[PDB]
């Protein structure tokens, strides 16, 4: 079914599953036209489909082409996130292919049962946590891959980068919420925390800086500390 | 005209005949119904006085054989037979009219309904729903499930109806998942209609005998079958125009014929506003709109 805190651990029972977010995936900027009226413009966007176990994060990229002369876009672009995941799930091996797909919006979980008839014991469901993954654009390397493709593209990252040699996935998930819920939140702000400090540099190979252990605990106090201030802000509390 | 004679009225009963019904008193003179129209399917239905657990009933017709009525007290149920010796036959109903034991099938001239509720019903088509080759008329209840119903439990009792899920691969083709679940075209035209159905009449038909049972006997499977028959049409952008009209006259004299007090159980609201206020032919049903909105404007 759909999950909760009654189960802190079903959504982490032991079988391989995915997180499909499709917030991203059809993107535009509206703006005037010439006579006054309105129009969109799309932008290249992008499926967010995660391992919450390893951290492997299979980045399909949307190339604006894919909407050329296409009607009911944002309808569309639900079907083209389930064809994209249904086409990934038979590219994998048998042996890495999920029992489990979890979509973090209801609207999604038609379209995805229909592409995944074919597969009857994978499980699709929804989940009532509320998970930052739109944010995943704030992060600078994803944004840059999105923003140059010319063409439909798939990009593999881990977006634990090396965590999991010293935290469990429990850990490194709860980390990943926490940096992207303050993104989503206050992204300067999240993002001035994350790189202040010129002498914590993120390798190239990696997403995110390389703290310590104790470095980590301090910017997470201060991802926690900036949530709560603008929750402040917002409510005037 | 035909006759379906009654050995005796044991126990106190309501006795229906299609959309006609009448009391009959424990151990009351009563043996069975006259004058009943050749030419048409027909459906005798009971429910015992004193527990009205179980409403049964039998569709037959007339031209296939003749048929009486005889309580089992060991089943605990008014039984369909059908009588071999033609002579004998004749004799028995001639002494029940003489004696006007009978109740007359009360048929109005003005009145075409049953005639307009079983229009494409056949009693070949019935028996095929309903599997027990050795009688020519069926037996139906409260409680038979579907094949569909059995899938999700003797089959040998069951409504083998024609089972329509919109999420199977029989109803999507791969490579065209959101074109065919967004428009059912496809699984109406190619799938039931020229694969399973063979014409639009057989299709109709199965839908007739599927709201008759859910009315005559409470029957959960029937209804459910009946709202995914007009779901399914509804649901398809592309339909026959003749279709389009019959389905309005279909549904129509259905609608005005569903007791009033029962409209709670009988439609689903869900399917009913999806088919005339949402779906592609929300334009194309104006009779069964307007009688709807007229006489249960409170379930939309
Ligand atoms: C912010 C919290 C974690 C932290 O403050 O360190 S949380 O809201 O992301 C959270 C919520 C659900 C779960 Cl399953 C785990 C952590
Ligand atoms: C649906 C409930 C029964 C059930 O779930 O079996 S009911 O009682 O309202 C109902 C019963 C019979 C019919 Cl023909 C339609 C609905």
């Amino acid at each position: 079914g759909a999950m909760n805190s009654s189960n802190y651990a079903e959504l982490f029972n032991n079988d391989i599953k995915l997180f499909v977010d499709d917030t991203n995936v059809y993107r535009v900027t509206v703006h005037k036209t010439f006579e006054g009226n309105v129009a969109t413009k799309a932008i290249n966007g992008c499926i967010f489909t995660l391992n919450p176990k390893t951290g492997h994060l299979f980045l399909k990229i949307i190339h604006t082409s894919v909407w050329a002369g296409q009607k009911r876009l944002s309808q569309l672009a639900k079907w083209k996130t389930a064809e994209e995941v249904s086409a990934l799930v038979r590219s994998l091996p048998k042996e890495e292919q999920p029992k489990q797909i979890i979509v973090t919006r209801k609207a999604m979980l038609d379209p995805l049962e229909v592409h995944m008839l074919d597969f009857p014991n994978i499980a699709i469901r929804p989940t009532e946590l509320r998970l930052p993954f739109s944010a995943a654009m704030s992060i600078d390397k994803l944004s840059d891959v999105v923003m140059k493709a010319t063409e439909p593209q798939m990009v593999l990252f881990n977006i634990y980068d090396d965590w999991l040699d010293r935290i469990s996935s429990y850990t490194a998930f709860s980390r990943l919420t926490l940096l992207l819920r303050a993104l989503k939140t206050n992204e300067e702000s999240a993002k001035m925390i994350l790189l202040s400090d010129p002498t914590i540099t993120i390798k190239s190979y990696h997403l995110w800086p390389s703290f310590t252990d104790e470095q980590w605990i301090t910017i997470e106090s201060q991802m926690r500390d900036l949530i709560l201030t603008e929750y402040g802000r917002k409510y005037n509390v | 005209m035909n006759t379906v004679p009654f050995t005796s009225a044991p126990i106190e009963v309501t006795i229906g005949i299609d959309q006609y019904s009448f009391n009959v008193k424990e151990n009351q003179p009563f043996h069975g119904i006259k004058d009943i129209p050749i030419g048409h399917v027909h459906v005798i239905h009971f429910q015992h006085a004193d527990n009205s657990s179980m409403r049964y009933g039998y569709w037959f017709d007339c031209r296939m054989g003749n048929f009486y009525i005889q309580y089992d007290p060991k089943d605990g149920l008014y039984k369909m037979m059908e009588e071999r010796d033609g002579a004998k036959f004749e004799n028995i109903v001639h002494n029940f009219k003489e004696r006007q034991m009978m109740v007359s099938y009360p048929k109005i001239d003005e009145d075409d309904t049953w005639y307009n509720l079983t229009e494409f019903v056949q009693m070949d088509k019935i028996r095929k729903i309903v599997r027990k080759d050795e009688n020519q008329f069926s037996y139906v209840d409260s409680s038979m499930t579907t094949v569909q119903e059995n899938e999700l439990s003797d089959p040998a009792h069951s409504l083998n109806y024609t089972v329509i899920n919109f999420k199977s691969r029989e109803a999507i083709r791969p490579g065209h998942e959101m074109e065919d679940f967004l428009d059912k075209s496809y699984y109406l035209n190619t799938v039931m209609l020229q694969g399973i159905f063979k014409n639009s009449s057989n299709y109709f038909g199965e839908l007739q005998f599927a709201f008759l049972n859910a009315m005559f006997f409470g029957n959960y499977g029937s209804s459910l079958q009946w709202h995914a028959m007009i779901e399914l049409i509804c649901s398809s952008a592309t339909v026959p125009k003749h279709m389009l009209d019959k389905l309005d006259e279909i549904l129509y004299y259905q609608i005005k014929t569903l007791p009033e007090q029962y409209s709670d159980i009988l439609l689903n609201e869900r399917v009913w506003n999806i088919c005339l206020y949402s779906s592609f032919q929300k334009n194309s049903l104006h009779n069964t709109e307007k009688i709807m909105e007229n006489k249960y404007p409170e379930l939309l």
